[PDB]
């Protein structure tokens, strides 16, 4: 089934691989070659996760596929000692990368720019930082995070407290600022569009004049219809990127407590006062 | 366990607060998915998707809400999904043939997909009445009538660093194949959005110098060497860009005709764009 | 900024994120080098208490081992001064210098910890050099934070907080953590031991939590550790989820409290004015006074066995639970 | 140039300077009272 | 230097001078309060 | 000097002056509350 | 080689937009509006004018009083040194009352200034709420922005007022400082046993991460369909252009379901405000009806169990 | 002094004065409540 306007858009072309062979839709999903791959990768990784779950516990929150011991270095591990995690990592990476390449096939077919696959490549960059880049720099795949709903929260807790106060990480304070600011911007953007198209009952749908006037009335500046989506993309992508920066520098480029990092600020010759 | 919050030997207040939020989150998710089904619904199940070989309508889950009335500024209560758009889409005879009869097979255009509105060249059925501002002015108008706008946000930047505050008037336009399509004669601005939207050009390079054509700004790469490079379509293809009904106004429909034509170039402008990398 | 390579060690189960990351290029490698022990001189003949006019601590040592100990202590605490750092010129039976009385207390303390605190130091023990490292003063002592008797109607009352301090490892955390726990015996537990609240039985404030946090900031940087080496921070108050380092450092807290309350603070009365801190207090021992940023002080070198005289007798009164933990029998009246 | 004239601006200026005179005189008295209560310029020996 | 006002906009320059001098005067006074020998409200010996 | 009121809107100048005086008076009063000698509500002796 | 809709290449400047006319009782707007080339690259170039009414002025006055109290107490803590203020700028704070005062009014220098700063800050944000509400109503808009702001207010009040009041002490609240309120955030989690195991903190993060996910998805989609004037989203809601169809088809083909030009802003609006609402509820639950969140998670079978890797420590004081 | 109302808008001066005095009255009353000598509700000795 299709949206009542969808038929005319379902044309041939836009693929990067596979050509006509996979260029079709199953229900609403466009398939493409990267959809077949993202399906094989996703099913493989999910079924491997459930196998790992069957060996410890089926409780959804307590399922955990953990990375190997640090003593393994970069070697591939036995399956039940983190080798299962490593296969799931290469399956998830492939699932993410083929998902973005597939969104690139969908982008070209609808004549859209590649903003969505690239914006997703930032999210893939952050996961790659967590499971590939940072474990590489530190020298062991065991530095990646476990695949479990509650077991990866203990990883975040302990890795954060490896630096004794992770709030003082300068790149983390920047990434948190970008995360808080982008949901603030999302609240304003979503709210303002709803406020115009859904005014008080008995009022006409308003214009982009009212949108600019509203924020110029409130804060004295309005970024506009186009600016809100550039800034919205900018804030969320910087949120992802500075997440990657904050974690890649935690351990490969800083092994002490993050509060100590601010010792350079306390020592600036301008304001030492002693 | 014991203490403040215990509701039974196992249940506590935080846990039941959580399940209370689960019920709300579901009702919100269902509500949000219904708001999702006010454009393009009900789904058109074609005959070649169903074992009974009859076209049908699928509501999906959750089913779409009742029609929604947007009262408009000019005094016109429009209903969503709009009846005229649905009626246009279901009755339009596409100039394309499915590459296979089964459901999900892509359409392969028969004639010229760019002028026939196939795929990335497609247009929606929109209003033919040109938009107005809240005050009644013409919303999208060229700078020759919208004379209160001058090109260049900063006069000093436009005068001393014109590269970053350009004025594309008089610029040559090149297509994806590097050929010269013509010269930019005017800029169209949205009085509400306070932005350029179209670069009107003549066809002095590939047609009549007296002909006028609109180039959407998001398809134009205004360079630093007084040349505007359009990657969407070949220079020879600027001649078939849809013309305005009136030389000084554009309806929302013609915006979908013009941006649609350039968007179609992304696949059909030159051979091989449809073809994969490998 | 730092760079790879970094030394990594696993402290907990794979995937828990319990790891230690260290920069090998940040280690001093000279501060932690144990001095080469002298040759074992004879332990024959009459004891020191029979030879010397004024000896109260090293009575049961031979004459040879007494002089070997005296020369070793000179290298450990005042190599650039000589024997006259503590002794009044040529009159070695004189106790006039304050350094002489302090060093006599320092020998009694060095003997005490080496005989009673294997619950923390195991077999390594300590030597004058573990704290002094060749200096007249341990580089890593602490003074009490000044208490200024705030206006109560003025402005800017930091409640020992809100200033970057090297005590708190450059956090805005409470700066009086040493006074509360390394000299006083205030409670360090912050986590309720129940699922549901009992606010009238357990109501630790966030200020008390940040004070215990600030002591943990120090205990991490003071031993070159982090929160993960003693904890699974997901379950912070679970002892069975913690490495054995937590149990060892538990006694390190009570031993440091023992050193400060019973051996260092009694010396405050007779110190010179130049030595005292802003409050007028004596420099006190923290975790880094022995560790200097390494888990094993002096690379875990066992120096005590080489020098008879720094080991005392295992006290019958020792408990390690009588320092603010169900009793205060191992602490004097003052503390702080 | 604001809508004020030379005559209007002169009128505002005179009243403004008179308002500055009254406001400053009240402050000066408030400073003579404050000095009588507790002086704020310490001597070489302090307070 | 009356020609300076054919370069610098005098209305904006006057306002920014008052704003700038407000920050500087407050800053200098605050610096003197922080010193021991020039905090007039504390009254330490000189 | 009267020509200042042709350069600026007098309403704006007054609002700016008063807004400044209000903050300045509050900063000064808070400063005196900080010191021992001039904290009048605290009532500490000399 | 295609234009990426990241910076506006060609800009056009006209007269300053004075805004839509207000009802004949509102204060006049300010007269100050200028155009910025730098801001015009990202979006609308006009800066100002701004409205200021009863609620706006009183919100600013209450907020300035709060900022002056915090700033002067911060400056007083470093002995009034502007240099030491810059050196300690992230570390200084207006400290909340000590625990011994409970919910009573403590002396100024023992949390009294904090309580006044918290009261005036609360008043300014509440008046700012009324300002956002009235500016929308004055234009005939819905009050969605104000209620989304009210949702952020509720977490702010839950953290600083309601939860400390439910706990019976102003000490539980958060100091006005940069690193100190980060110290409060960490200590809060330490005290009540790993806020990670708080389910409403989990949900809060779900909607926070989903908000960044949504804005990244939506912002990228509007820029990608900018060739079809997607960013003119109001026109697409009332008159579905091809951009609205390509945006919906893009996500329908990707993840099997889509939104509309209007429903996407309902998804993002609810994700933004649910993040801050589950945040407030999670804060109100801890300390009051949950003592230790890890022990709560153990009770409800959500804590992972870890095999032996080390010799477990034993509490000597057991 | 009625000429003040030909400069300042009496309508918006009245609103401003009322909201300004509201902020100051709460501030002062709360400052006094936070002193031992003038918290009339705690009633500490004078
Ligand atoms: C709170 C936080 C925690 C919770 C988070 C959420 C939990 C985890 C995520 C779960 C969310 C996703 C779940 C559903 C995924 C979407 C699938 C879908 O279509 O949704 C339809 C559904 C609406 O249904 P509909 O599209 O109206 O259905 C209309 C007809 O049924 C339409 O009829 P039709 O003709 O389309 O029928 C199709 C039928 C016909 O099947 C055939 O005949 C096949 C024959 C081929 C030979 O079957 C199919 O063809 C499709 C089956 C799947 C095919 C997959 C193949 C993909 C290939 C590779 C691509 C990569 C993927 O949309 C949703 O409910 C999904 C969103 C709900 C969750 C939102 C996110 C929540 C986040 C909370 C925070
Ligand atoms: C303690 C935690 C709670 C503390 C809350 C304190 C802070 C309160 C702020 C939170 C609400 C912010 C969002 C409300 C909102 O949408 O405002 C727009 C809306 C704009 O109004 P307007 O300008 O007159 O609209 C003109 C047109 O009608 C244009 O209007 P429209 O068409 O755009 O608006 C229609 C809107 C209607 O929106 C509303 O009427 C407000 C939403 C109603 C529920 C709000 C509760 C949210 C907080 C609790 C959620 C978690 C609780 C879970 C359990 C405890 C844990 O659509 C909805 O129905 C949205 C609700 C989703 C469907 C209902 C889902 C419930 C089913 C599951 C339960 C049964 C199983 O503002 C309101 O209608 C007033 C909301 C007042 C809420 C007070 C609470
Ligand atoms: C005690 C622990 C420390 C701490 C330790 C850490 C550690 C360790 C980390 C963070 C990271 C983050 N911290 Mg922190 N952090 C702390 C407290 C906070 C607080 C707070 C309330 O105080 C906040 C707001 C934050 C905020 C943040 C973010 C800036 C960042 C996580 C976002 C991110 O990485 O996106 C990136 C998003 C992803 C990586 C998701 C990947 C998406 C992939 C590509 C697609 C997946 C698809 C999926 C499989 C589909 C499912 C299937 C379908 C649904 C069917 N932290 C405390 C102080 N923090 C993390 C970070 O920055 O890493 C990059 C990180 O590693
Ligand atoms: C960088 C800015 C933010 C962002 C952006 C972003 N995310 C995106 C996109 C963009 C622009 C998409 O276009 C893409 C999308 O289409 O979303 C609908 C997507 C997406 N982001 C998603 C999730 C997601 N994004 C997150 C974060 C973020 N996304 C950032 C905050 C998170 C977090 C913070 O946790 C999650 C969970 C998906 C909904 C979707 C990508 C779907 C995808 O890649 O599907 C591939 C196939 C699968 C079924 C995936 C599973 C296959 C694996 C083999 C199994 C699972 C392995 C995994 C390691 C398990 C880990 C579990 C434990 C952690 C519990
Ligand atoms: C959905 C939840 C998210 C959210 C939403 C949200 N926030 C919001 C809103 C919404 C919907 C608003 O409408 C409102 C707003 O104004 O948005 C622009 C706001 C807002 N969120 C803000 C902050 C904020 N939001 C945050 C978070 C969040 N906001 C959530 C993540 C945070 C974080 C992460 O901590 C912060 C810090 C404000 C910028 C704004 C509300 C401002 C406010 O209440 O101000 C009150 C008044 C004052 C503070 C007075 C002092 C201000 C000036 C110093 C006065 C200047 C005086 C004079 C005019 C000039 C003097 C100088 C002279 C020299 C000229
Ligand atoms: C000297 O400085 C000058 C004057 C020059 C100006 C400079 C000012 C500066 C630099 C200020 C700096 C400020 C900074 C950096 C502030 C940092 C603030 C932060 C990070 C705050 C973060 C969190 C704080 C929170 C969440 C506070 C919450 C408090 C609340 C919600 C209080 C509520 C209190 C109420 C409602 C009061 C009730 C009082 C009643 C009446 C109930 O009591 C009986
Ligand atoms: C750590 C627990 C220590 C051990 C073991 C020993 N000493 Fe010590 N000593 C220690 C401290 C913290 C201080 C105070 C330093 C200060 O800044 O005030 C001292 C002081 C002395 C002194 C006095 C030095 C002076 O004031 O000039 C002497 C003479 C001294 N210590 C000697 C000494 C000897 C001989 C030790 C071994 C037997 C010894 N100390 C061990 C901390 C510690
Ligand atoms: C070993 C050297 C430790 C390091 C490094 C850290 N901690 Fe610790 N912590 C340690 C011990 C022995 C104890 C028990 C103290 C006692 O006398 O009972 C603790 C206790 C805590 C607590 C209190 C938890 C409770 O029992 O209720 C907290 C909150 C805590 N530790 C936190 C903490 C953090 C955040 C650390 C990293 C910066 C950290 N600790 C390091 C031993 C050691
Ligand atoms: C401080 C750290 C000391 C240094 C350096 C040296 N000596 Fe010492 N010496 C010290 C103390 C505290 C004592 C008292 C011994 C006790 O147990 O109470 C001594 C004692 C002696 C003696 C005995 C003298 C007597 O009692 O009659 C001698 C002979 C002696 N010391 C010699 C000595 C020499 C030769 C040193 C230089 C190498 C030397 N001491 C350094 C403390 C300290
Ligand atoms: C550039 C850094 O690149 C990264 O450097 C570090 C250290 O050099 C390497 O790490 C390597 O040395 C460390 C030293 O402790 C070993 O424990 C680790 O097993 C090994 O892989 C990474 O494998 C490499 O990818
Ligand atoms: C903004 C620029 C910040 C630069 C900080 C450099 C700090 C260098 C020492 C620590 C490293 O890491
Ligand atoms: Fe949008
Ligand atoms: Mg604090």
């Amino acid at each position: 089934a299709m949206l009542d306007f969808e038929k005319k858009y379902r044309v041939r072309g836009g693929t990067l691989l596979g050509g006509d062979l996979f260029d079709f839709w199953i229900g609403p999903f466009y398939v493409g070659i990267f959809g077949v791959l993202t399906a094989i990768f996703a099913v493989l990784g999910t079924v491997l996760i459930i196998y790992g779950a069957s060996q410890d516990t089926f409780n959804l929150w307590q399922i955990s596929i953990a990375p190997p011991d640090l003593s393994y270095g970069l070697a591939l591990a036995p399956m039940m000692e983190g080798g299962l995690w490593q296969i799931i990592t290469v399956c998830a990476l492939g699932a993410f990368i083929t998902w973005a390449l597939r969104q690139a096939e969908i982008s070209k077919k609808l004549g859209m720019g590649y903003h969505v696959p690239v914006a997703f490549a930032v999210a893939i960059l952050a996961y790659a930082t967590l499971v590939v880049f940072r474990p590489l720099l530190m020298g062991a795949w065991g530095h990646g995070f476990p695949y479990g709903i509650l077991s990866h929260l203990d990883w975040v807790s302990n890795v954060g407290y490896q630096y004794l106060h992770f709030h003082y990480n300068p790149a983390h304070m920047l990434a948190v600022t970008f995360f808080f600011t982008t949901t603030l911007a999302l609240a304003l953007h979503g709210g303002l569009i709803l406020s115009v198209t859904n005014p008080k009952k008995g009022e006409p749908v308003k214009t982009a004049e009212h949108e600019n006037t509203f924020f110029r009335d409130v804060i004295g500046y309005s970024i506009g219809s186009l600016g809100i989506h550039r800034l919205g993309l900018f804030l969320a992508l910087n949120a992802g990127f500075w997440s990657a920066v904050c974690i890649i520098i935690s351990g490969p480029f800083w092994t002490r407590g993050w509060p100590e990092w601010w010792n350079w600020w306390l020592n600036v010759p301008i304001w030492s006062w002693g | 366990m014991e203490g403040t919050g215990a509701l039974t030997d196992y249940m506590n207040v935080a846990q039941m607060t959580l399940y209370a939020f689960w019920l709300f989150l579901a009702g919100l998710i269902v509500y949000l998915r219904m708001e999702d089904k006010r454009e393009g619904y009900p789904l058109q199940a074609e005959a070649n998707e169903n074992c009974n070989r009859t076209p049908e309508k699928k509501l999906g889950f959750p089913a779409p809400p009742s029609p929604k009335v947007f009262k408009l500024a000019d005094g016109r209560s429009i209903q969503v999904p709009r009846a005229e758009k649905t009626d246009y889409e279901l009755n339009t005879q596409l100039r394309a043939e499915p590459t296979a009869p089964w459901d999900g097979a892509p359409l392969e255009p028969t004639g010229n997909p760019m002028v026939d509105g196939l795929g990335p060249a497609a247009w929606a059925k929109r209003e033919d009445e040109p938009e107005v501002t809240h005050g009644g002015k013409q919303k999208i108008c060229p700078l020759r009538v919208a004379t209160e706008f001058e090109v260049g946000m900063s006069r000093d930047v436009a005068r001393f660093w014109p590269e970053i505050d350009p004025d594309p008037r008089g610029y040559q336009v090149l297509g994806c194949d590097g050929k010269v399509a013509g010269k930019i004669v005017d800029i169209w601005v949205d009085r509400g959005e306070l932005r350029p939207m179209y670069l009107e050009m003549d066809l002095s390079g590939v047609g009549s110098s007296g002909d006028r054509v609109l180039l959407p700004i998001n398809f134009a790469r205004v360079g630093y060497d007084s040349k505007v490079r359009v990657n969407a379509i070949t220079g020879q293809q600027f001649t078939d860009v849809p013309r305005l009904r009136e030389a000084d106004r554009i309806s929302p429909q013609e915006e979908d005709f013009i941006t649609g034509y350039f968007g179609g170039g992304v696949l059909y402008a030159v051979p091989g764009r449809t073809e994969p990398f490998l | 900024c730092e760079r790879p390579p970094v030394d990594t060690e696993q402290k907990g189960y794979r995937g828990t994120g319990m790891e230690e990351v260290n920069n090998p290029r940040l280690r001093d490698d000279d501060l932690h080098l144990a001095p080469e022990a002298a040759d074992p001189v004879s332990a024959e003949g009459p004891r020191a208490g029979e030879i010397y006019q004024n000896v109260e601590v090293l009575d049961d040592l031979s004459v040879a081992e007494f002089t070997r100990l005296m020369q070793s202590m000179t290298d450990w605490v005042s190599p650039d001064e000589g024997c006259t750092y503590c002794h009044d010129g040529n009159d070695f039976a004189s106790e006039e210098l304050y350094t002489y009385q302090v060093s006599r207390q320092m020998i009694e303390m060095n003997r005490y910890v080496n005989a009673n605190w294997d619950s923390h130091m195991d077999d390594t023990g300590v030597t004058c050099y573990t704290c002094h490292r060749g200096e007249n003063l341990p580089e890593e002592s602490w003074f009490a934070e000044p208490t200024p008797d705030v206006n109560m109607a003025g402005l800017g009352n930091t409640m020992m907080q809100n200033l970057a301090s090297e005590k708190t490892e450059y956090t805005s955390l409470p700066r009086n953590a040493f006074e509360r726990y390394l000299l006083g015996h205030d409670d360090l537990r912050v986590e309720g031991d129940t699922i549901l609240p009992h606010l009238d039985e357990w109501d630790v404030s966030l200020q008390d939590t940040e004070a215990s946090y600030s002591l943990m900031m120090h205990m991490s940087a003071a031993t070159g550790s982090n929160c993960t080496t003693c904890h699974n921070t997901g379950r912070l108050g679970q002892w069975d989820e913690s490495p054995e380092e937590r149990e060892i450092s538990w006694h390190g807290i009570r031993m440091t409290r023992d050193i400060n309350a019973n051996w260092i603070e009694p010396l405050e009365a007779g110190q010179p004015e130049v030595r005292l801190g802003p409050t007028g207090d004596i420099a006190k021992v923290q975790c880094a006074t022995c560790h200097y940023g390494e888990q094993l002080p002096l690379d875990g070198a066992k120096m005590v066995d080489d020098y008879p005289g720094l080991m005392g007798e295992e006290d019958a009164d020792f408990d390690f639970l009588q320092f603010g933990d169900l009793g205060t029998d191992g602490l004097r009246d003052r503390n702080a | 140039l604001t809508g004020l004239s030379d005559e209007e601006a002169k009128e505002f200026h005179s009243i403004f300077m008179q308002s500055f005179l009254i406001f400053t005189a009240v402050a000066v008295v408030a400073h003579f009272l404050a000095w009588a209560w507790r002086p704020w310029i310490p001597g070489a020996e302090g307070y | 230097m009356w020609r300076m006002w054919k370069i610098l906009d005098y209305r904006r320059t006057v306002v920014l001078a008052h704003v700038g001098m407000a920050v500087l005067a407050l800053l200098i006074h605050f610096i003197l309060l922080s010193t021991e020998n020039f905090n007039w409200l504390q009254g330490n010996p000189y | 000097m009267w020509r200042l009121w042709k350069l600026y809107d007098p309403r704006r100048v007054l609002i700016g002056i008063f807004s400044w005086l209000a903050v300045l008076a509050l900063v000064i009063h808070f400063i005196l509350l900080s010191t021992d000698r001039f904290n009048w509500v605290g009532g500490a002796a000399v | 080689a295609e234009y990426q809709n990241i910076f506006t290449r060609v800009q056009v400047r006209g007269p300053t937009d004075p805004g839509v006319e207000l009802p004949a009782a509102d204060w006049p707007r300010t007269k100050g509006a200028t155009h910025s080339w730098l801001l015009g690259k990202i979006g609308d170039a006009q800066v100002g004018p701004i409205y200021l009414g009863t609620t706006g002025v009183m919100s600013i006055l209450f907020g300035i009083v709060s900022i002056v109290i915090i700033g002067m107490n911060m400056l007083a803590s470093v002995d009034w040194s502007p240099l030491e203020f810059i050196r300690q700028f992230f570390w200084v704070a207006l400290e909340p009352p000590p625990p011994e005062y409970g919910l009573s009014l403590p002396p100024l220098n023992d949390g009294g200034w904090w309580l006044i700063a918290g009261f005036t800050l609360t008043l300014s944000v509440l008046l700012w709420f009324a300002r956002t509400y009235n500016r929308a109503r004055a234009l005939g808009l819905g009050t969605h922005v104000a209620w989304a702001f009210a949702a952020a207010i509720f977490l702010f009040l839950a953290i600083g007022f309601i939860w400390p009041v439910l706990m019976g002490s102003w000490a539980k609240s958060v100091p006005f400082g940069i690193f100190p309120h980060l110290d409060w955030t960490t200590a809060f989690s330490l005290r009540y046993g790993n806020l990670y195991y708080n389910p409403f903190h989990m949900l809060s993060i779900v909607f926070l991460f989903g908000s960044a996910l949504l804005f990244a998805m939506h912002g990228a989609t509007i820029l990608a369909a900018g060739r079809y004037n997607a960013e003119r989203e109001i026109e697409q809601i009332t008159d579905r252009g091809t951009a609205a169809e390509r945006s919906a088809l893009f996500w329908r083909w990707t993840m099997g379901f889509n939104a509309t030009m209007e429903s996407i802003h309902r998804w993002g609006y609810w994700f933004a405000i649910l993040c801050v609402i589950t945040g407030g509820i999670g804060i109100l639950l801890t300390g009051t009806v949950v003592e230790n969140w890890y022990l709560w998670g153990v009770h409800h079978g959500i804590a992972p169990e870890y095999p032996e890797f080390f010799t477990p420590a034993v509490d000597p004081a057991a």
